């Protein structure tokens, strides 16, 4: 789920936040990682 | 069972410093510089190799229980305090001044 | 010490659930001794095996929380005795004994 | 494996009471935990202290520091000593065999009580 | 094996700086690698447990462990008890617990038929090297040796994992041998080996009943599903008199490498991971971790059948030669353990640090496992054979013995060539497959390349060769 | 390129326990003797210990023993000292340090930046 | 019903890569150096 | 891989060892090498 990053305020990274697995296969985390637009593409 | 003699030595900048240090134990022994406010750093190590980076100024050993560190030509990263180690003892220290 | 109802009154043919609690009842095992008047007090719920109590018996123990239930089926006027508990210290550094409950079968 | 007590019919009062037990014709007295109480009449049990033949007591706290627990290796015999009793402290006096049942190894702590089984007898001497 | 005595030969040996220590710490570790890889990755192992203790049925080592864990169809999961040690299991977030190591590194379950009993391996160099035993019977570890013999290979060197205590393998031939690289250098390790060997009787009494689930296509998850009698501990015998004896041994030669009126004191490991805390070692694909602080308990002052227990914990979950990334669980083995093992050498460590003398206390030290195979190859240095010398003349142009006259002047050692020339191609698993053909072909390699050398002169049968070349008086 | 990163700034009263950390880089943690080393002025440097990763095991100085525990954390190359009891002499720059070759520890090449306490 | 895929129980199933043909070719199986292949 | 390597430097030392039997004979650069060894009746 990834918005742009920014300037706060208004309008190359991605701010993406996911469903990330953890130490523990029960276990899930939310991650907020930045990411380049070339690194990923639209479902 | 390290003992080290000049405890505070003086010495103006130019002049040769003897650094001695008697041993109760045979063992290579290390010299090193500690400057006021930073971290020691070796200086001497194996009885007379420099550590990397140390200028020649700085040699002397013995084949006997007693060495003698010899610092010549001292400069302005020089006269802080010098210890004597053999293994986990470090001896007393020998503050290095004008 | 462990704290004992002062009696209890069942009728003949019923079980019998006579109880002790305290805090070191929680971790050493908890014996019971049955004493008639002019008797020992011989053992009615001792420990055999370290990971079960167990014990063919006409009696039976169950452990709950702070609290030891013994638990006497089919209880008969040959039952009728003062009832104990006991148990270790938590270091074993003494051992803790109840005060007692009265069975009488009426 | 009976137990048979020993001891004084009376007793001064504020004195030192001497009591004894006489293990019979057991086989293992060693592995056991030989333990005494204390009984009221008409009233609580309670346990006063116990010796294993390794040497280790223990004594219940409220009561240790009058009372004093031995026992004879040479001869199966179980003997305690209780300093300055007098008639509010005492109370028929029963010797018992707590016996301990060897799981594992002793030395680490593997054996658990089985329980006072066998009992002998006892007087409220006093006074 | 064929043992060739060199009669004079003294050869400077020194233990601490053996390849062969090197070489074969990075060959077990090969080996327990590859013998580890084609088994059960046990990724499904690594969820939140619902651990509650074992208990007596009236009320603690063990863990009772529930896990929601997968099966061979992945949208289905079943509830699996099993019983975890202490050791394994981390507390996480009451009741919610997790793998030792599951939160940093990979836990690779052992194949269930794969065998850890040591079997003893005999190092062997490629033909064209040789191998040199020291057989002083109080050699100091390092300097010079002076009973020197030349074997193609080593005695049957058990592979044999121990920590404080070195078990089973070699034993002093005279007196209990005390080799450190420098005895007054605190920051090495004192390696001991013994004379005498000490029985060391060390079981895990529980009668573990395991069982087998299957945690994906082909995977099979070996565990302790429940103790068939009473949960005990395991633990290690070792008696009084013959351990209190070793100590006095260890002592008087410690004595003599220090002062003679020194207290020696045996004091616990002071601190590290339980593979250096206690005593850890493989009993029958167990691993077991002794405290033995029982044995290291003693102040030695200059002037029965009673058996000291040592209580030892068990782990399944085992991070052994610890490496960032890599675990192993050890499955758990049906019945009771017992085995039996000699206690041949100790690892020690002095303190120091004190400038009070007349008192140095000695604790075990794990260390790293390349002490427990010095303490074997303490004997052996590795040397290339250099068959082709040259030497001023007047001309103008079995195994047995085979690097005998080594210590002998030349000439002497001349009229051995024959025996020395032969045996220089034959001598005196995938990872040891692959240690097999560079053997094969480094041997090739230095035999043709000293056969082409004496072609190339001239010389290419002929054992002794005299050539054309005038003798400078500037070589000799 | 090796340095050694301590935390430090810790200023505790007597009868508090100390905790510092010694972060490792440039070199291969798990395989190199780390020694901590407490240097004070008028007094002789005295060594606290060293920790030899790949096993964790220690050697305290004889002085503190019941006092100093070492731990480590090769995962993420860290090193740890405690000392359970500060008095009053405990006042010094406790240094983390490496030898300049890891087949001799004591040639200590490598210092850290230290870490003053005062108590 | 519910099914399962025969071997999922007991072996991971590997899929073949669709550029993977399975047609025989003939395979010629050479003598080493020092050998020879002899021929009835 | 591995197993044809090791045929191969089986190859090498099934090779080396004939020529190093021929050199302890004398032989090894005459292909036909006569020497002096009678032979005894009874081999044929
Ligand atoms: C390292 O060094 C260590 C230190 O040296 C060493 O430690 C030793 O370890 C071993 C185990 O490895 C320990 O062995 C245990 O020993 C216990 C005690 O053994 C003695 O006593 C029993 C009981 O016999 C009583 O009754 C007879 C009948 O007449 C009397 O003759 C006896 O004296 C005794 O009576 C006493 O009590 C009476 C009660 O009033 C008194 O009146 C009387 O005076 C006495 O005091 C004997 O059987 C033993 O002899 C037998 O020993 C073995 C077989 O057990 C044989 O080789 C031998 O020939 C004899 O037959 C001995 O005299 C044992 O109780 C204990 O047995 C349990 O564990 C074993 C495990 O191996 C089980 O197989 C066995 O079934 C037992 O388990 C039952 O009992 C335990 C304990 O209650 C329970 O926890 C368990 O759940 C189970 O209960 C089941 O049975 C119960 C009935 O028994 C029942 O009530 C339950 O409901 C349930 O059904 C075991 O043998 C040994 O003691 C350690 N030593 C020390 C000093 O600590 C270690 O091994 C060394 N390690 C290494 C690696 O080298
Ligand atoms: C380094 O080396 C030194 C020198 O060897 C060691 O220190 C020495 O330790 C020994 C071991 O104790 C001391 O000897 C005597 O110890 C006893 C106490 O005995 C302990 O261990 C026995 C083990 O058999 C155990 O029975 C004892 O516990 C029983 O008694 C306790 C009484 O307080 C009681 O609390 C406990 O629950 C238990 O009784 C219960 O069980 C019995 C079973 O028989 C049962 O009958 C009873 O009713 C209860 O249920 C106790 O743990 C002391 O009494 C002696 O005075 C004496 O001390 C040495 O003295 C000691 N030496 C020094 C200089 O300190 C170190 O430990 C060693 N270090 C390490 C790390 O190992
Ligand atoms: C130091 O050396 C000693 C002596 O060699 C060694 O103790 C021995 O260990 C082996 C392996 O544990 C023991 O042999 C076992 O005996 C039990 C008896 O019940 C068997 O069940 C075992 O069989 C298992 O392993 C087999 C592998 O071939 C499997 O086929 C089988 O199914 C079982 O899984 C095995 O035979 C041996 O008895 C002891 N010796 C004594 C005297 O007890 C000791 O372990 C070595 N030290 C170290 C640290 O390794
Ligand atoms: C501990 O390590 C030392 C090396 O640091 C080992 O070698 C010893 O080295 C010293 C010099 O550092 C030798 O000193 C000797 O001194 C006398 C008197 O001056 C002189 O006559 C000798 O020629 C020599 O220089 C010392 O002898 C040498 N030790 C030995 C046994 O030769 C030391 O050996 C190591 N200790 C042990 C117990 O292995
Ligand atoms: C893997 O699954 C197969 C199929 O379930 C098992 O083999 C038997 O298959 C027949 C098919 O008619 C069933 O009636 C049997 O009941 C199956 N046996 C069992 C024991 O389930 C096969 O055994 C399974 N493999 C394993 C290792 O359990
Ligand atoms: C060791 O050698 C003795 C003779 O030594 C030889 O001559 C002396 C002068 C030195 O050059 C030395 O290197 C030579 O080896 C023998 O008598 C003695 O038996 C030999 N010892 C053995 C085989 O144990
Ligand atoms: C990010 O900004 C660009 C600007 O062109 C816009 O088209 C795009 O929709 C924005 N994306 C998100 C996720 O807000
Ligand atoms: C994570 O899963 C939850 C499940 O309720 C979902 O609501 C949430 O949107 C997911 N988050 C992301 C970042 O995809
Ligand atoms: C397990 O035992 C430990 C012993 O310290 C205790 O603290 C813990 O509460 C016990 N847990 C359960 C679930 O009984
Ligand atoms: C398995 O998953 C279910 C999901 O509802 C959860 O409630 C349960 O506690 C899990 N079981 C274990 C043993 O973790
Ligand atoms: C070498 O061996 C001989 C016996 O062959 C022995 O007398 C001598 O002491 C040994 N040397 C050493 C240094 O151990
Ligand atoms: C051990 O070292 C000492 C150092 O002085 C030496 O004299 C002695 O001969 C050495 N021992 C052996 C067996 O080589
Ligand atoms: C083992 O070494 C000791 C060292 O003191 C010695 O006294 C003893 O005789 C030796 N015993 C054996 C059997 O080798
Ligand atoms: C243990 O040592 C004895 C001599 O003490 C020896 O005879 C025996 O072979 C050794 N056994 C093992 C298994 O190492
Ligand atoms: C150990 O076991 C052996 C047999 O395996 C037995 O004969 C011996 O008495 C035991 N010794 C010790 C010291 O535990
Ligand atoms: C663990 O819990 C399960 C719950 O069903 C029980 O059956 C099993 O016996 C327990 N195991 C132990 C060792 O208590
Ligand atoms: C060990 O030997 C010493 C000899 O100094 C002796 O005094 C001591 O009592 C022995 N210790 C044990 C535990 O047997
Ligand atoms: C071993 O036991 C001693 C006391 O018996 C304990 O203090 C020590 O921490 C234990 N060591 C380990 C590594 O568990
Ligand atoms: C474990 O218990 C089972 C119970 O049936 C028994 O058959 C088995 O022999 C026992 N094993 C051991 C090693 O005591
Ligand atoms: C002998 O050696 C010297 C120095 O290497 C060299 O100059 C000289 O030419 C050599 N003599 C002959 C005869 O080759
Ligand atoms: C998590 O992993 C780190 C190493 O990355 C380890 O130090 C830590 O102890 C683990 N966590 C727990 C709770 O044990
Ligand atoms: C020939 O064979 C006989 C067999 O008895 C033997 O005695 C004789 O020495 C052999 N001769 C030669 C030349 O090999």
């Amino acid at each position: 789920q990834c918005t742009n990053v920014t300037n706060n305020i208004t309008d190359e990274l991605k701010n993406c936040s996911f469903n990330m697995t953890t130490e523990l296969r029960d276990k899930k985390q939310k991650v907020y990682s930045l990411f380049y637009r070339l690194d990923v593409v639209q479902i | 069972v390290l003992t080290q003699s000049p405890g505070t030595l003086s010495l103006s900048p130019g002049e040769t410093a003897i650094i001695s240090c008697r041993t109760s134990q045979y063992g290579s022994l290390a010299w090193y510089q500690q400057r006021p406010g930073q971290a020691p750093r070796l200086v001497i190590y194996s009885g007379s190799t420099r550590a990397a980076g140390i200028p020649d100024r700085f040699s002397g050993s013995r084949w006997g229980p007693d060495y003698n560190l010899t610092i010549s030509n001292l400069e302005s990263g020089d006269f802080g305090v010098y210890y004597c180690q053999q293994y986990e003892f470090f001896g007393q220290g020998t503050k290095v001044q004008v | 010490e462990l704290t004992q109802p002062p009696s209890v009154s069942v009728s003949p043919g019923q079980t019998a659930r006579i109880t002790c609690s305290g805090a070191p009842l929680t971790s050493r095992f908890t014996y019971w001794y049955r004493q008639k008047p002019g008797q020992a007090p011989v053992l009615i719920i001792s420990r055999s095996s370290q990971r079960s109590s167990g014990w063919s018996g006409r009696f039976s123990a169950s452990w709950s929380g702070t609290t030891v239930t013994l638990t006497i089926r089919g209880v008969q006027a040959d039952d009728e005795a003062d009832y104990y508990c006991q148990s270790s210290d938590t270091s074993d550094s003494y051992k803790m004994f109840g005060g007692g409950t009265k069975l009488t079968v009426l | 494996v009976q137990l048979r007590e020993s001891g004084p019919g009376l007793v001064k009062p504020s004195e030192t009471l001497s009591l004894s037990c006489t293990v019979s014709n057991d086989s293992r007295p060693s592995d056991h935990s030989w333990t005494w109480v204390r009984q009221s009449p008409g009233k609580a049990l309670e346990w006063i202290g116990d010796i294993h033949y390794n040497g280790a007591t223990t004594y219940n706290p409220s009561l240790r520091s009058r009372v004093r627990i031995e026992l004879d290796q040479s001869i199966p015999r179980f003997s305690l000593k209780m300093t300055s009793m007098t008639a509010a402290d005492t109370g028929m006096y029963y010797c018992a065999r707590n016996a301990i049942r060897i799981y594992g190894v002793v030395a680490l702590g593997e054996w658990f009580h089985y329980g006072m089984d066998v009992w002998g007898q006892g007087t409220a001497v006093t006074v | 094996p064929q043992e060739i005595h060199l009669e004079n030969v003294t050869e400077e040996f020194n233990m601490w700086k053996n390849n062969m220590v090197e070489q074969m710490h990075e060959d077990i570790i090969s080996l327990w690698d590859q013998s580890l890889k084609p088994c059960v990755k046990l990724t499904p192992l690594c969820v939140t447990l619902q651990c509650t203790n074992v208990t007596n049925n009236i009320t603690g080592e063990l863990k009772n462990c529930s896990f929601n864990m997968t099966t061979e169809l992945r949208d289905k999961k079943q509830k699996v008890y099993s019983l975890f040690y202490r050791l394994d299991v981390v507390q996480i977030n009451n009741k919610e617990y997790r793998l030792i190591n599951c939160n940093t590194s990979a836990i690779t379950q052992a194949c269930p038929k794969v065998s850890f009993e040591p079997i003893p391996i005999h190092y062997c160099a490629p033909a064209g090297f040789a191998i040199l035993k020291c057989k002083d019977k109080k050699f100091n570890g390092t300097g010079p040796c002076q009973n020197v013999s030349t074997v193609q290979c080593t005695h049957g060197i058990k592979p044999v994992v121990s920590t404080q205590l070195l078990l089973n393998g070699s034993l002093a031939e005279e007196e209990v041998i005390i080799r450190s690289e420098n005895i007054t250098n605190n920051a090495k390790n004192i390696l001991v080996q013994l004379n005498t060997s000490v029985q060391i009787n060390c079981t895990r009494p529980n009668n573990n009943t395991v069982k087998s689930i299957r945690i994906g296509p082909g995977q099979a998850f070996y565990y302790t599903g429940d103790i068939i009698g009473d949960i005990r501990q395991a633990h290690c015998n070792v008696s009084k008199a013959t351990w209190n004896e070793t100590l006095g041994k260890v002592v008087k030669q410690l004595r003599k490498h220090f002062g003679n009126n020194t207290i020696i004191r045996f004091a616990q490991s002071s601190g590290g991971d339980l593979e250096v805390t206690t005593h850890s070692f493989n009993c029958g694909g167990e691993f077991f971790y002794c405290n033995t602080s029982g044995l290291f308990n003693s102040t030695w002052i200059s002037n029965s059948n009673d058996s000291i227990t040592l209580p030892c914990r068990i782990k399944q979950i085992i991070n052994m030669w610890q490496r960032i990334g890599q675990a192993m669980y050890a499955p758990p083995i049906q019945g009771v353990i017992r085995c039996v093992s000699n206690i041949t050498g100790l690892i020690l460590t002095r303190d120091g640090g004190s400038t009070n003398s007349t008192t140095e206390t000695f604790r075990p030290g794990g260390g790293d496992m390349r002490d427990n195979w010095r303490s074997e190859l303490y004997k052996y240095k590795v040397v290339k054979i250099e068959p082709l010398g040259v030497a001023p003349t007047r001309c103008k142009r079995v195994s047995l013995g085979f690097l005998g006259a080594a210590g002998s002047t030349m000439g002497a050692a001349s009229m051995t060539l024959t025996v020395q020339a032969r045996n220089l191609l034959s001598g005196i698993d995938t990872h040891w497959g692959i240690k097999q053909l560079q053997a094969r072909v480094l041997a090739v390699e230095h035999y043709l390349r000293d056969q082409q050398l004496l072609g190339i002169w001239g010389c290419s049968g002929k054992l002794i060769c005299c050539t054309n070349v005038p003798w400078n008086s500037s070589w000799s | 390129q090796v340095q050694l990163v301590q935390s430090g700034g810790q200023m505790k009263k007597p009868g508090e326990s100390m905790r510092i950390s010694c972060r490792a880089s440039g070199y291969e943690f798990i395989d190199c003797t780390l020694n901590w080393i407490r240097l004070a002025p008028g007094k002789r440097p005295e060594w606290m210990g060293w920790l030899k990763p790949r096993g964790g095991a220690v050697n305290y100085a004889r002085p503190l023993q019941g006092r100093v525990t070492m731990t480590r954390d090769v995962y993420s190359d860290t090193a740890f000292l405690e000392l359970r009891s500060l008095t009053v002499d405990d006042t010094a720059v406790y240094f983390c340090t490496r030898g300049k070759n890891c087949d001799y520890n004591w040639d200590f090449e490598h210092w850290g930046r230290g870490t003053p306490v005062i108590v």
